[PDB]
């Protein structure tokens, strides 16, 4: 069984940067797609972006593109995720799944991972 | 009588042709202006091209015959001005998926362009014409791909300049389409083939190569970035792809020049040509060096002239003017559908989803499964 396990956000001032890290432990991890999305209060699961451990392919959304990069630090099985320029819409809770790679893989589709980890809150205060 | 409008038609060509930012797309897509990522390019947005671009194929070749060439002419330079606004101010993957949607747009009423000639020229002027608007044209990219390169090397401009030009050629080539007399009639609206043996043979080897070679300039750019990352290196796409272009007009006009016997060596040399294809692709896929990932292309895309060249000779040998149309139309249809599977179960996220580094291994074998496929029959 895959367990997934995420780190790293917190409260952070409107424009500063922080940095989110989702362990994956329980497998070995070679052939997974590794995503992030996010849910914020009265709103639905967003895609934030995803990363092919395979062969590195990274996708992310057009409302953090420019500003979010997601990276794989192999040493310890994990794929961290930096933002860059935080401001008061990024304030969600962060999910990091695990997907089997596989034919015909939907990556920005929350239905195709099926490994999720507890999630890790990110709010943004504006002073 | 037909210098008016062969010089307004070929004035059009040649500036909405003219476009020195088409060689540095993938270094501007994936550029700080646009931070847009290999995967997404080539998986997400590319792909759309092919699929518009068959959507729209049909339907664009009996409107261009029913409402006559000049709207269908017109719908195109619109088309272009649109595309390049939205390449110039849109950010994001959608909106390139719009832009790719209104290139297949472009390519598909492109027609228009070389069908106009027929119904405001007389016969005796066809030919000599029509090879007038395919010289300009092909002149015209060249051009544009020089300029490309001599702007970003010793003036040291922007992708973002480069796009501004571009627009504002594709608005002079649309006002110029402004003027060109309306035709009067048209080929089908205002006035079994395939039977034979040999044309079915030629249409087959014709649109499975013309597939090929569409997929493989569509992410041959993907190849060199990937090889060569554009924001770290020099990159000499500009001069690479107007050499390329260069050799493969030579090697039509030598075609051309040259008289022999297609019946009997037309297989012998389209297998030897499909095989320098396939060979040229693996040296593209194995080689790290960007210059023989550059001098494969270039053999690349000569060979293929070489290639079609003959096989749209030996298509034509016997067909009318009339017929000309229907059935390169239907080529072309065929061959979007082939790239269209292609691209279905190889590029595309739906399929294997394959990386620029491993698609051009596909498409070498895909030339060389073509050549090994038409070498047999040869006995039994
Ligand atoms: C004349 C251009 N052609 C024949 C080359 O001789 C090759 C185009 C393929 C690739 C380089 N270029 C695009 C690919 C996909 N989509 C695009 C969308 C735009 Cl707006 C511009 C370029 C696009
Ligand atoms: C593109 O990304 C760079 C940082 O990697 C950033 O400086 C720039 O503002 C972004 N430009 C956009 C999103 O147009």
């Amino acid at each position: 069984q895959v367990q997934l396990v995420e780190s790293g956000g917190g409260l952070v001032q409107a424009g500063d940067s922080l940095r989110l890290s989702c362990a994956a432990s329980g497998r070995t991890f070679s052939n997974y797609y590794m995503a992030w999305f996010r849910q914020a209060p009265g709103k639905e699961r967003e895609f934030v972006a995803a990363i092919r451990l395979s062969y590195g392919s990274t996708y992310y959304a057009d409302s953090v593109r420019g500003r979010f990069t997601i990276s794989k630090d192999n040493a310890k099985n994990t794929v961290n995720l930096r933002m860059n320029s935080l401001k008061s819409e990024d304030t969600a809770i962060y999910y990091c799944a695990a997907a089997e790679d596989r034919w015909a893989l939907a990556v920005r589709t929350a239905t195709t991972y099926n490994y999720w980890g507890q999630g890790t809150q990110v709010t943004v205060s504006s002073h | 009588s037909w210098i008016y409008p062969t010089v307004i038609l070929c004035l059009f060509g040649f500036f909405s042709m003219m476009r020195p930012s088409e060689p540095f797309l993938i270094p501007y897509l994936s550029g700080p202006d646009k931070n847009l990522t290999s995967a997404e390019i080539t998986n997400e947005i590319f792909p759309v091209w092919t699929y518009s671009y068959l959507v729209l194929l049909l339907p664009v070749f009996v409107l261009t015959d029913y409402v006559r060439y000049k709207p269908v002419i017109i719908l195109q330079g619109i088309s272009f001005i649109i595309t390049w606004l939205l390449l110039l101010f849109g950010q994001g993957v959608k909106t390139m998926q719009v832009v790719e949607f209104f290139y297949g747009m472009v390519t598909a009423a492109e027609v228009a362009y070389y069908a106009y000639i027929y119904s405001v020229v007389s016969p005796e002027h066809y030919q000599r014409v029509s090879g007038y608007c395919r010289s300009v044209t092909l002149a015209a990219y060249t051009a544009g791909s020089v300029l490309a390169q001599l702007l970003v090397s010793l003036a040291n401009m922007s992708y973002f300049y480069l796009n501004v030009i571009s627009l504002a050629s594709v608005s002079v080539a649309f006002l110029f389409s402004l003027f060109l007399p309306m035709p009067k009639k048209s080929m089908f609206f205002h006035a079994e083939c395939y039977s034979s043996k040999r044309l079915f043979y030629w249409s087959l080897w014709w649109a499975f190569a013309t597939a090929g070679f569409n997929q493989v300039l569509n992410y041959v750019q993907i190849l060199w970035d990937y090889k060569a990352p554009s924001q770290d290196s020099s990159i000499y796409n500009g001069a690479v792809e107007a050499i390329a272009t260069f050799g493969g007009a030579v090697a039509a006009f030598a075609v051309g020049y040259v008289k022999v016997n297609w019946d009997l060596l037309g297989e012998l040399a389209l297998v030897v040509f499909s095989v320098v294809n396939a060979g040229s692709l693996f040296l593209m896929h194995y080689t790290a060096n960007i210059w023989a990932c550059y001098a494969g292309y270039l053999i690349f895309k000569s060979s293929y002239m070489l290639l079609i060249t003959i096989a749209v000779f030996q298509i034509a040998v016997n067909l009318n003017v009339e017929r000309y149309a229907l059935v390169f139309g239907i080529n072309t249809f065929i061959a979007l559908v082939i790239q269209t599977i292609m691209t279905v179960i190889v590029v595309d996220q739906r399929g294997l989803n394959l990386p620029v580094s491993i698609q051009f291994l596909v498409y070498g074998s895909y030339f060389a499964v073509i050549a090994g496929i038409f070498l047999m029959r040869s006995m039994y």
